[PDB]
C-alpha cells in the first residue's frame, strides 16, 4: 500500500500569512497512463470534506486562488496565501493512482493570536443531583490561548485527582481561542464530608494558577 | 446540482450486520462512480471501495474484504454498503463521495449497550460582570446530544464541549456567558435534544 506523510501535523498561522503543507508518499502518484491522481481536501469541524485540488495542480470550482497545489512524483505541497478566518479546518492528501487508495493524516490549521487567560466558572453540585446519590462539580475554562493548559482539583486544601475528566473544545471560529471543562464526580457521601472544593487553572499567561473555590456551607 | 443522501445513524450490537444507503440526486446516476471512505475519531481517512455503477462492479480495499460489501441499486440511484460481523473497531463515521461531492455522513456505533436517555443538570453561579451559565448532559448513550440556548438567539457566546465516556456512558456540558445585566432579569434556557432516545428536555436556569 502507498503511504501518505503530511506534515506538519498542526500548523499555527497568522490571518494574511502564507502557509504550506507538504505530502510525501512511499511511491510515485504518476499513473502508467501519465497522470498523476493526487487531490487535496479540506474539513471544517462538523462537515464533511470538501474538495479543493484534483490532479495535483487543478483548483475546483469556487475555490478561491489563494489555495495552489504543487508538485510530483513523491513530494506534494499545498499552499494558501494568504490564510483567511474561513480556511480553519484539517486538510488532506489523497491519491487515487493505486489500489487502495489512501489519504494523509491531516494537517490541522490553526489561527494564532494574542495571549489570553483563562475565565474560569466553578459549579457546585446541583440540588437535583443530589437526589441520585452523586455529585459533580463542573469547572468551566473558557476563552483562553494558547491551547496548553492544565486543571487541579483540590479538596479541603489537598489535591485529588480521582473523578476528575476533561473534554477539550477545538480553537473558536470567531476570537481563535480554546475553551475546557473539568468536572469532579464524587459520591453524594463524600461530597458532603467535605467543605472547600477549588479549581486551578494553571496557563502560560501566569506564573501562578487562577483559583476558583466555594464553600459547600454556603 | 449534485447531491449524495445518506442514511440515518445506526447502533448495532457486536457481531450484527447493518446495510447504510447513499441515495444520488442531481446527476445521471450511471455515469460517476460511487466511493465509501471511514473515518476514525474525525480525523484518521480510509477508502473502502467503489462500484462501477452500470456493471456492479466492485474494487476493494484489501483491508476490507470480507468486512464491506458494496451494491447498487440503478433503478433508484442508491449505493448500499453492508457492513458484517461487526466489532467495536468498525465504530466510526461512514461516508460516500462522487469525485466531486460527499454524502454527510453516517455514524456508526457498535455496542451492547441500549439507548439510554440522559440526565441533566443546571449549572448556575453559587451563593464581574458577565455570568457563565451552564448545563450537564450525563449519562446517554449513544451519540450525540444537541444543546440549545433561547431557541437559538444565544449561538456566539456558546461553547459546547465534546462528549467524554464516562462509566460506559457519554457526558457532555454546554456553557453561555450572557452579561449580567440578561440574567436572571430575562430568562436563559438550554434545550438538550438526544434523538437517538426521542428526548427533549428543556432547563430554565435559576438564581
Amino acid at each position: 500500500d502507498v503511504l501518505l506523510t503530511q506534515t506538519p501535523l498542526s500548523l499555527p498561522v497568522n490571518l494574511g500569512d502564507q502557509a504550506s503543507i507538504s505530502c510525501r508518499s512511499s511511491q510515485t502518484i504518476l499513473h502508467s497512463d501519465g497522470y498523476t491522481y493526487l487531490e487535496w481536501y479540506l474539513q471544517r469541524p462538523g462537515q464533511s470534506p470538501k474538495l479543493l485540488i484534483y490532479r495535483v495542480y487543478k483548483r475546483f470550482s469556487g475555490i478561491p486562488d489563494r489555495f495552489r497545489g504543487s508538485g510530483s512524483g513523491m513530494d506534494f505541497t499545498l499552499t494558501i496565501s494568504g490564510v483567511e478566518a474561513e480556511d480553519l479546518g484539517i486538510y488532506y492528501c489523497f491519491q487515487g493512482s493505486y489500489v487502495p487508495r489512501t489519504f494523509g493524516g491531516g494537517t490541522k490549521l490553526e489561527i494564532k493570536r494574542a495571549d489570553a487567560a483563562p475565565t474560569v466558572s466553578i459549579f457546585p453540585p446541583s440540588s437535583e443531583q443530589l437526589t441520585s446519590g452523586g455529585a459533580s462539580v463542573v469547572c468551566f475554562l473558557n476563552n483562553f490561548y494558547p491551547k496548553d493548559i492544565n486543571v487541579k482539583w483540590k479538596i479541603d486544601g489537598s489535591e485529588r485527582q480521582n473523578g476528575v475528566l476533561n473534554s477539550w473544545t477545538d480553537q473558536d471560529s470567531k476570537d481563535s481561542t480554546y475553551s475546557m471543562s473539568s468536572t469532579l464526580t464524587l459520591t453524594k457521601d463524600e461530597y458532603e464530608r467535605h467543605n472547600s472544593y477549588t479549581c486551578e487553572a494553571t496557563h502560560k499567561t501566569s506564573t501562578s494558577p487562577i483559583v476558583k473555590s466555594f464553600n459547600r456551607n454556603e | 446540482e449534485v447531491q449524495l443522501q445518506q442514511s440515518g445513524p445506526e447502533l448495532i450490537k457486536p457481531g450484527a450486520s447493518v446495510k447504510m444507503s447513499c441515495e444520488a440526486s442531481g446527476y445521471i446516476f450511471t455515469e460517476y462512480y460511487i466511493h465509501w471512505v471511514k473515518q476514525i475519531q474525525g480525523r484518521s481517512l480510509e477508502w473502502i471501495g467503489y462500484v462501477h455503477p452500470k456493471t456492479g462492479d466492485v474494487i476493494y480495499n484489501q483491508n476490507f474484504r470480507g468486512k464491506a460489501t458494496l451494491t447498487v441499486n440503478r433503478s433508484s440511484n442508491t449505493a448500499y454498503m453492508e457492513l458484517h460481523s461487526l466489532t467495536s473497531e468498525d465504530s466510526a463515521v461512514y461516508y460516500c463521495a462522487r469525485w466531486d461531492s460527499w454524502g454527510q455522513g453516517t455514524t456508526l456505533t457498535v455496542s451492547s449497550a441500549k439507548t439510554t436517555p440522559p440526565s441533566v443538570y443546571p449549572l448556575a453561579p453559587g451563593c464581574g460582570s458577565s455570568v457563565t451559565l451552564g448545563c450537564l448532559v450525563k449519562g446517554y448513550f449513544p451519540e450525540s446530544v444537541t444543546v440549545t440556548w433561547n431557541s437559538g438567539s444565544l449561538s456566539s457566546s456558546v461553547h459546547t464541549f465534546p462528549a467524554l465516556l464516562q462509566s460506559g456512558l457519554y457526558t457532555m456540558s454546554s456553557s453561555v456567558t450572557v452579561p449580567s445585566s440578561t440574567w436572571p432579569s430575562q430568562t436563559v434556557t438550554c434545550s438538550v435534544a438526544h434523538p437517538a432516545s426521542s428526548t427533549t428536555v428543556d432547563k430554565k436556569l435559576e438564581p
